[PDB]
RNA sequence: UGAAAUUCUUGGAUUUAUUGAAGACUAACUACUGCGAAAGCAUUUGCCAAGGACGUUUUCAUUAAUCAAGAACGAAAGUUAGGGGAUCGAAGAUGAUCAGAUACCGUCGUAGUCUUAACCAUAAACUAUGCCGACUAGGGAUCGGGUGGUGUUUUUUUAAUGAC
């Protein structure tokens, strides 16, 4: 037995996102920061283009079929 | 008696089978027949052999490795060994879409149709025909006396066609009182 | 160990099954 | 000081053929069949006309100088059935009593990738 | 009324040197009236167990023609390669996929030749689904890397040379190496080889094969 | 063939080996599994456009459901005009017409089967079961995508991928 209008934090975790009490992304977005500038570009996280970075033009993300791949050595944070 | 040897590879399917049946397959072949049995695991082939100085029988190994063959094509032990008792005994094979060009259910049910339900209508062949019937799939193998292999593929073939089981029990009674 | 092995073939059974 | 040949059996439904030849298949050494060794066309095919067939190529291969062969047993194939009949089968059995050595054994029957269309018709054939 | 084996006469065949076993038989011709044009062009198929005199290859057969005749020995060059059937019925099987590739190359002699390689899926150690099926794209990627490893073998090598390559199936490791990341395979083999054209003859090439 | 006979055959049949030509079809893998609106679709490689599902904190903002009229496709057979014509084969001919489990068998085979440009618009075109939407039990298998693991294997330098 369960309670509706109170769902359990795992149950809403497991279900999918249009299906849950509230419907909300389950996406979020990140700080990455370029290996050679050091500066701080926000990346989302299912993000379908290679975001660049502006100063060094250095790629810092690449389209998959879901979450986005970090390039390696990008140090990220999430924000 | 000169030294020979026979290769049979047995299919992943039948190798389980082989192992529990082992210890009943080479005491005849290594005692009556004389023959040095062996089976290579790396190449996963029943081999046999004849010992020059032991073997006596030349027909042996041949023999030997139909009996090996026909327990490989799906048939009993006991039904096999019919094979090395006898020296009359030879194996028919043939495919259904050799009879008929059938595909889908029409093949499911032809199949369904010679083994018959609870297999009684292979067992009626096999009674009234005197063989040994292995339905394996599409591909149906009869074991007996050439004679009565062929019987049991007309009984068989007029199930392919279409004939209905009923019917084709009746012509084996006949068949059977004239045997 | 090689216990795991036996574990995948009692499984390989039963999805066989 | 042993030479070899190779034994080509063809086990159809009306008769067994037993050809022996050299390695290379261009010079047959004896060819017998199931007719010639019966009186009755119906047990050509018989298991019994491949024996005689058997033992008659034993004795001449004997006589030439071979004795050893290789078996290559082969049906009709094509669109009809792909696998050797008892008639094949009694024929094997009776080289290998003659004493003659058999080598290697091997089906060559021809098996088409996919094939023209089958002499039955659409509702089958072989009542 | 003239018994055919009364003016037959014998002919030991020797095969390259490429083969442990020179020693591969005999056959017979009519006597010269000549027995050589009757003798070239006259192809022998042996299994390559009695060459190499291990049952290691009990499934594989060589094609060798006759190419020259001297003092009652019969000089063959390569001819072709295939399997035997039933190990062929043996290797395919249910719940899996099949993987063949073929390809036309000609080798550094002017031999022009089709090789056809097989391949089947297997499942990992650990697998506990029925099957092994490969994606289309997978088996794509296979028959390319298949294609690009044979035609850079033969490109690269004599026909001589390339039997060599065939009797140790090197290939065959070469192709299973080269297929390892893209998804797990068993029983790969170069499964036959034609020989469609020929070059020009030169018995020198032959007598050297032949030693 | 149940036994024969029409048929081919000492001018070499059937069988054997080395080739060559033609036209179809894609075995085993093959599985009610996959794809497509349905009919249907199975060798490799390339080009052309199309498509479902999935992921998205992207965009428009009712643009939607069902549908007389009207339109596109529609197995097999079939018609018109060229091409092709290997196999099988309606029609037609012909051998035998004895024997009931093997009782309709054999041989030659026109149209067709294949293809190009148009007609025809029918099926047990079946899940004998309209389309759209909502809700009402548990279980583990499979196909496509996605997420998670400090899981096995490979990468036999690591790894990252791929496969489990
Ligand atoms: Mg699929
Ligand atoms: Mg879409
Ligand atoms: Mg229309
Ligand atoms: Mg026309
Ligand atoms: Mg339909
Ligand atoms: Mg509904
Ligand atoms: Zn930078």
């Amino acid at each position: 037995v369960q309670d509706l209008l109170h769902p359990t934090a795992a149950s809403e975790a497991r279900k999918h996102k249009l299906k849950t009490l509230v419907q909300g992304p389950r996406s979020y977005f990140l700080d990455v920061k370029c290996p050679g500038c050091l500066n701080i570009t926000t990346v989302f996280s299912h993000a379908q283009t290679a975001v660049t970075c502006e100063s060094c033009s250095t790629i810092l993300c690449t389209p998959t079929g879901g979450k986005a791949k970090l390039s390696e050595g990008t140090s990220f944070r999430r924000k | 008696i000169k030294f020979e040897s026979r290769k049979i590879m047995v299919p992943p399917h039948r190798m389980t089978p082989l192992r529990n049946s082992w210890t009943k397959i080479y005491p005849p072949l290594v005692e009556h027949l004389k023959l040095q049995v062996r089976m290579n695991l790396k190449t996963k082939s029943v081999e046999l052999r004849t010992n020059p100085k032991f073997t006596t029988d030349p027909g042996a190994l041949q023999k030997g490795a139909d009996f090996i063959k026909a327990f490989t094509l799906g048939f009993d032990l006991d039904d096999s060994i019919a094979l090395l008792r006898l020296d009359d005994l030879y194996i028919e094979t043939f495919e259904v879409k050799d009879v008929k060009t059938l595909t889908g259910d029409h093949l499911s049910r032809a199949i369904g149709r010679i083994a018959g339900k609870d297999g009684k209508t292979k067992f009626a062949i096999e009674n009234a025909t005197r063989t040994r019937i292995v339905l394996a799939d599409s591909k149906i193998h009869i074991l007996g006396g050439f004679t009565h292999i062929r019987m049991a593929r007309e009984s068989v073939v007029s199930l392919i066609l279409g004939s209905p089981p009923g019917k084709v029990y009746g012509n084996l009674r006949t068949v059977a009182s004239r045997l | 160990p090689e216990e795991m092995r036996k574990r995948t073939t009692e499984m390989r059974l039963m999805r066989e099954l | 000081s042993q030479v070899f040949g190779v034994a080509r059996i063809y086990a159809s439904f009306n008769d067994t053929f037993v050809h022996v030849t050299d390695l290379s298949g261009k010079e047959t050494i004896a060819r017998v069949t199931g007719g010639m060794k019966v009186k009755a066309d119906r047990d050509e095919s018989s298991p019994y006309a491949a024996m005689l067939a058997a033992q008659d190529v034993a004795a001449k291969c004997k006589e030439v100088g071979i004795t050893a062969v290789h078996v290559k047993i082969r049906a009709t194939g094509g669109t009809r059935t792909k696998t050797p009949g008892p008639g094949g089968q009694a024929a094997l059995r009776a080289l290998a009593r003659s004493g003659l050595r058999i080598g290697r054994i091997e089906d060559v029957t021809p098996v088409p990738s996919d094939s023209t269309r089958k002499k039955g018709g659409r509702r089958g054939r072989r009542l | 009324v003239v018994d055919p084996f009364t003016r037959k006469e014998w002919f030991d065949i020797k095969a390259p040197s490429t083969f442990e076993n020179r020693n591969v038989g005999k056959t017979l011709v009519n006597k010269s009236t000549s027995a050589s044009d009757a003798l070239k062009g006259r192809v022998v198929e042996v299994c390559l167990a009695d060459l190499q005199g291990s049952e290691d290859h009990s499934f594989r057969k060589i094609k060798l023609r006759v190419d020259e005749v001297q003092g009652k020995n019969l000089l063959t060059n390569f001819h072709g390669m295939d399997f035997t059937t039933d190990k062929l019925r043996s290797m395919v099987r249910k719940w899996q996929t099949l993987i063949e590739a073929n390809v036309t190359v000609k080798t550094s002699d002017d031999y022009v030749l089709r090789i056809f390689a097989i391949a089947f899926t297997r499942k990992q150690a650990n697998q506990v689904k029925r099957h092994s099926y490969a994606q289309s794209s997978h088996i794509r990627a296979i028959r390319k890397v298949i294609s690009e490893i044979l035609t850079k073998e033969v490109q690269g090598s004599t026909l001589a040379q390339l039997t060599s390559k065939l009797i140790p199936e090197v290939i065959n490791k070469e192709i299973e190496n080269a297929t390892k990341d893209i998804f797990p395979l068993q029983n790969i083999h170069v499964r036959k080889v034609k020989l469609l054209k020929q070059p020009k003859f030169d018995v020198g090439a032959l007598m050297a094969l032949h030693g």
